[PDB]
């Protein structure tokens, strides 16, 4: 199992509004950084709940 | 390249995405890193132009030499990380250590890259088919003995 | 329009020096001696006197208040 | 002037030079390069527009001196320097 | 009698590598001395027009009442009778003559400066129309210093903005003393074949170091072999070359450069008035 | 209020005042233009 | 060892040699004679009437490009913080002629304009001009109105013509027109570049071969020049005693860091 390209924006996306909206942080980060930024170390540490459904 | 663009009274337009969905879009999909080979031809779209290319002619030209300050002065605005300089090729007359343009150059590239093409330069097929011979029967020739045989 | 009061080029002043060697030049001397006589070695210099153009003149007798 | 440390680690020392341009930080460097005991020294200016007067300074011994020591020490031989020139000048003129 | 233009020493260059591709590196001390300084004009008209059953509009500084009345602030540079004064620092949005019309009580109408413009009001005139309507016409003009992304041209097709302005002291100078004015790319000239513009340059050399003008009139002109022979006899290096030293580090620079003077004229296509930037 | 205003042509003095002046006219030459002349205050101007 | 040797001086302009100094040193004093040493300029003008056909602006440009004198003990013009002191000069004049730079009243007499000669703007018949100019001290790195002049340095260098080289006698000659010192060996004529020496196109063949440069180590020949806003040997003590100053700094600075 490899992520596409697509999914891989797809999630950052969801992971990064559900950060904004007021979801926790799962790892700690540095101060003053937007959620966008946040998302993807989170992706980059390989923590992410949000998984793809293909056909 | 990929623009088209030419410094000559062209203008550009700019778009802010607002939504976090459209940053992480622009982000992942749309930056400059992931489209330097071009979808139409396989090959690269992105890198040097004009003085790109004849300044790096200049640097690596046979018989091409930097004093040390010209060495580390062109090091730091680069941007290279390093801390000691590599040992001088060659000495000047009065006793000034230099260094060639390839040493210099090489301090940029992979520690494990290997590879040997022909240029446009090429104008005496003889040396290239010397030197192809000599690469081609041992895949690791000796440095040394490149150096003798070497050729822009 | 008129005269510059500094060369642009490595700002030396030759404001002063225009009519003076206007005035020669009619005389009808040798423009190469004069500008030597009046200090101007370097051709930066010498450009700003030898293609000015005095539209101050021309430009004068349309007031406005 | 005002020197803003960037990195510290061991005989190597970068800092910024705020208030300060092409004029004096290649003057220091020049000066810094003629002691044995500096194995790298450079300079440069990241951006000239945004970093014109904030040169970017890296000074690399080779152990048997600190970097602030080689930096007191070429500031003292411009001192010397500029101090001889000035007397050979004043003597000169008249 | 009307020129348009300035003659510029140039030197043919790569300098920092802002200059490739059409870009042009002008100096700094040069641009405060003088060079390539213009102005800007703009003229906006206010008529008071009368209207049908005797109503008019009418010149005079709105009450706050009024509909469509904007702040109070931009009317502070405004007399009595609703017009401006003369010589007054004027900006953006800002209101030239206070008119109010009749209503479609009473509405604002009154003109003002484009909302990206800014200046210092030079003239105001009063007269009437061809129908006995009043009517006035105000004059702004805009000190416009160069800027990045002029756009400047010689007279060979040789057109670029100016990418960067650098301070007298990095300029690399010549052992004449020279320092040029501009920087163009040498990668330019193979490309465009433009050759009349290095004769050119060799032809205001000769014409600033000799002091009169060279003729230049297309095939009757002076052969260039002659005016290369004169600049040889005047001192300089047969070819327009010199030897220049680096303004940083101040060593000497290996090749020699070849430089001289070029006509340029500065185009009307300023970077002022392309900038616009829409939030909503 | 009654304002100062100059010719167009002669460049004399003429004043008047717009909102009730039915024809503006220059008393001396006849002219129809008139100028607004510049405020008698000081303003400040930077020489950069 | 540090010595310097005066070749011409003028009364606007002097021509020295420095010998014994690095490139750097030399590139440095350059720069800092032409955009550190301060001077007296004119900043802010405040017109009361101006009926001239120039604009309001360009006759502030013009009256700031106009060299001022500067006094020299009163201001410690050596400081790395120069002082707000002003100095006002005004001008009231009208009818018919020719403003010249002469015309300026200044309130403070140690400080005027140095040639009175320049002119500023014509007036014609009625025209009236009144203001008040505000001068005060800067450095040439702001503006270049602060400039105090102009300079400029070149190597030290010495031609080699070799004897067997047919027709020397014309660039001996060429060389004494030109101005150059001038002496002749046994084998070989020496020239002494004072000026620039560029050798003509029938003898290029020879470059290199019989014709070499020979660059004298860490000798350079300055050239400095003046618009009389300060004396030409004082602005040569000032930036030494700025260098010296800066220097003064940076240790002061780094001991504090340490
Ligand atoms: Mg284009
Ligand atoms: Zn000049
Ligand atoms: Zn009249």
């Amino acid at each position: 199992f490899k992520y596409t390209r697509f999914e891989k924006a797809r999630i950052i996306g969801a992971r990064a509004l559900q950060i904004s909206m007021g979801a926790p942080v799962l790892i700690d980060v540095p101060p003053g950084i937007t959620p966008l930024e946040a998302a993807i170390l989170e992706f980059e540490k390989g923590v992410i709940p949000i998984t793809v459904i293909r056909p | 390249p990929p623009y088209n663009a030419d410094f000559d009274g062209d203008e550009m337009n700019l778009h802010v995405p607002q939504t976090e969905e459209a940053q992480a879009e622009a982000r992942i999909l749309m930056e400059v890193q992931n489209h330097i080979i071009s979808p139409r031809y396989g090959g690269p779209i992105i890198g040097g132009i004009q003085d790109h290319i004849s300044g790096g002619y200049l640097l690596t030209r046979e018989g091409a030499y930097f004093t040390r300050d010209e060495v580390e002065q062109m090091l730091m605005f680069a941007g290279v990380d390093i801390t000691e300089l590599p040992e001088p090729d060659k000495y000047d007359e009065n006793g000034n250590p230099l260094w060639s343009g390839k040493t210099i150059f090489s301090l940029l590239l992979p520690e494990d890259l290997t590879v040997w093409y022909r240029n446009k330069l090429c104008d005496e097929p003889e040396r290239c088919e010397a030197l192809e011979k000599l690469i081609e029967e041992k895949l690791m020739p000796d440095p040394e003995e490149v150096r003798k045989l070497a050729y822009d | 329009m008129i005269v510059p009061v500094r060369c642009f080029t490595c700002g030396k002043v030759i404001g002063d020096k225009y009519y003076e060697f206007k005035r020669r030049v009619e005389a009808g001397e040798d423009p190469e001696k004069v500008l030597d006589d009046l200090g101007l070695e370097r051709y930066c210099c010498r450009r700003m006197l030898l293609s000015h153009v005095e539209l101050i003149d021309d430009i004068m007798h349309y007031r406005v208040y | 002037m005002k020197i803003e440390v960037i990195k510290k680690e061991e005989n190597l020392l970068e800092f910024y030079l705020e208030g300060e341009d092409h004029t004096f930080a290649n003057l220091l460097v020049e000066t810094l390069r003629e002691n044995p005991h500096v194995k790298f020294t450079a300079y440069t200016i990241e951006h000239p527009i945004t970093m014109a007067r904030k040169p970017r300074f890296r000074v690399v011994t080779d152990g048997e001196i600190t970097p602030e020591e080689a930096l007191e020490e070429a500031a003292k031989k411009i001192f010397e320097r500029a101090k001889e020139v000035l007397e050979a000048w004043e003597k000169a003129v008249k | 009698d009307r020129p348009a233009g300035q003659n510029f020493v140039v030197a043919v260059l790569a300098y920092q590598g802002y200059n490739m591709e059409d870009a042009i590196i002008i100096n700094k001390a040069s641009i405060e001395r003088g060079l390539a300084r213009s102005t800007f004009f703009r003229t906006y008209e206010a008529e008071e027009k009368k209207y049908l059953g005797g109503q008019t509009d009418k010149f005079e500084i709105p009450d706050p009442t009024v509909r469509g009345y904007r702040g109070e602030k931009y009317y502070r540079n405004l007399d009595e009778d609703g017009l401006i004064f003369p010589e007054s620092k004027v900006e953006g949005k800002d209101v030239l003559v206070g008119r109010t019309s009749p209503p479609r009580e009473r509405r604002e109408t009154s003109v003002a400066v484009r909302p990206s413009e800014k200046g210092v009001v030079d003239k105001v005139i009063i007269t009437e129309t061809g129908d006995g309507t009043k009517l006035v016409k105000v004059t702004v003009r805009d000190l416009r210093i160069p800027e990045l992304g002029d756009k400047f041209a010689s007279r060979h097709g040789q057109k670029g903005v100016i990418g960067l302005i650098v301070p007298q002291e990095d300029m690399p100078w010549t052992e004449s003393g020279i320092v040029p004015d501009l920087i163009v790319n040498p990668h330019g000239i193979p490309s465009r074949m433009t050759v009349g513009q290095l004769i050119e340059a060799i032809g205001g050399k000769v014409a600033s170091l000799k002091g009169r003008r060279v003729d230049g009139t297309a095939f009757i002109g002076e052969p260039e072999e002659k005016l290369r022979k004169e600049l040889e006899e005047l001192g300089f290096k047969h070819t327009g070359r010199e030897i220049m030293y680096d303004g940083i580090t101040g060593k000497r620079l290996e090749a020699d450069i070849f430089i001289g003077v070029i006509y340029y004229q500065r185009l009307h296509h300023m970077v002022a008035d392309k900038i616009h930037a829409r939030s909503r | 209020v009654e304002a100062v205003y100059r010719c167009f042509k002669c460049g004399r003095e003429v004043k008047l005042d717009l909102s009730i002046t039915r024809d503006l006219r220059c008393p001396y030459c006849g002219s129809k233009i008139l100028y607004k002349p510049r405020p008698k205050v000081p303003r400040r101007v930077k020489a950069i | 060892g540090i010595e310097v040797q005066i070749l011409e001086k003028k009364e606007d302009s002097i021509k020295f040699v420095l010998k014994g100094v690095h490139v750097s040193f030399a590139n440095a004093l350059r720069r800092t004679i032409l955009g550190e040493v301060p001077t007296f300029a004119v900043d802010e003008v405040e017109f009361y009437e101006n009926d001239s056909a120039l604009f309001d602006e360009i006759i502030a440009h013009r009256l700031a490009m106009i060299p001022l004198t500067t006094p020299v003990d009163r201001f410690e013009l050596d400081a790395l913080e120069l002082d707000d002191y002003t100095v006002t000069l005004s001008l009231e004049a009208e009818g018919p002629g020719i403003v010249y730079s002469g015309d300026l009243k200044s309130d403070d007499p140690d400080v005027k304009p140095v040639n009175p000669n320049i002119p500023i703007v014509k007036l014609a018949e009625g025209q009236r001009l009144v203001f008040n100019a505000y001068a005060k001290l800067g450095r040439g790195k702001d503006h270049a109105k602060w400039q105090p002049g102009f300079v400029y340095y070149k190597y030290y260098t010495i031609v080699h013509i070799s004897k067997s080289i047919p027709e020397w006698k014309e660039l001996k000659k060429l060389a004494k027109k030109r101005g150059l010192p001038v002496e002749e060996t046994e084998e070989e004529v020496l020239v002494t570049t004072i000026k620039p020496f560029y050798i003509p196109k029938d003898f290029e063949e020879y470059e290199g071969k019989e014709i070499w440069e020979e660059i004298v180590p860490n000798t350079y020949i300055f050239t400095v020049e003046t618009n009389g806003e300060l004396p030409v040997e004082e602005i040569v003590s000032i930036a030494l005693k700025i260098l010296m100053r800066k220097a003064d700094r940076f240790i002061s600075e780094l001991q504090k860091l340490t």
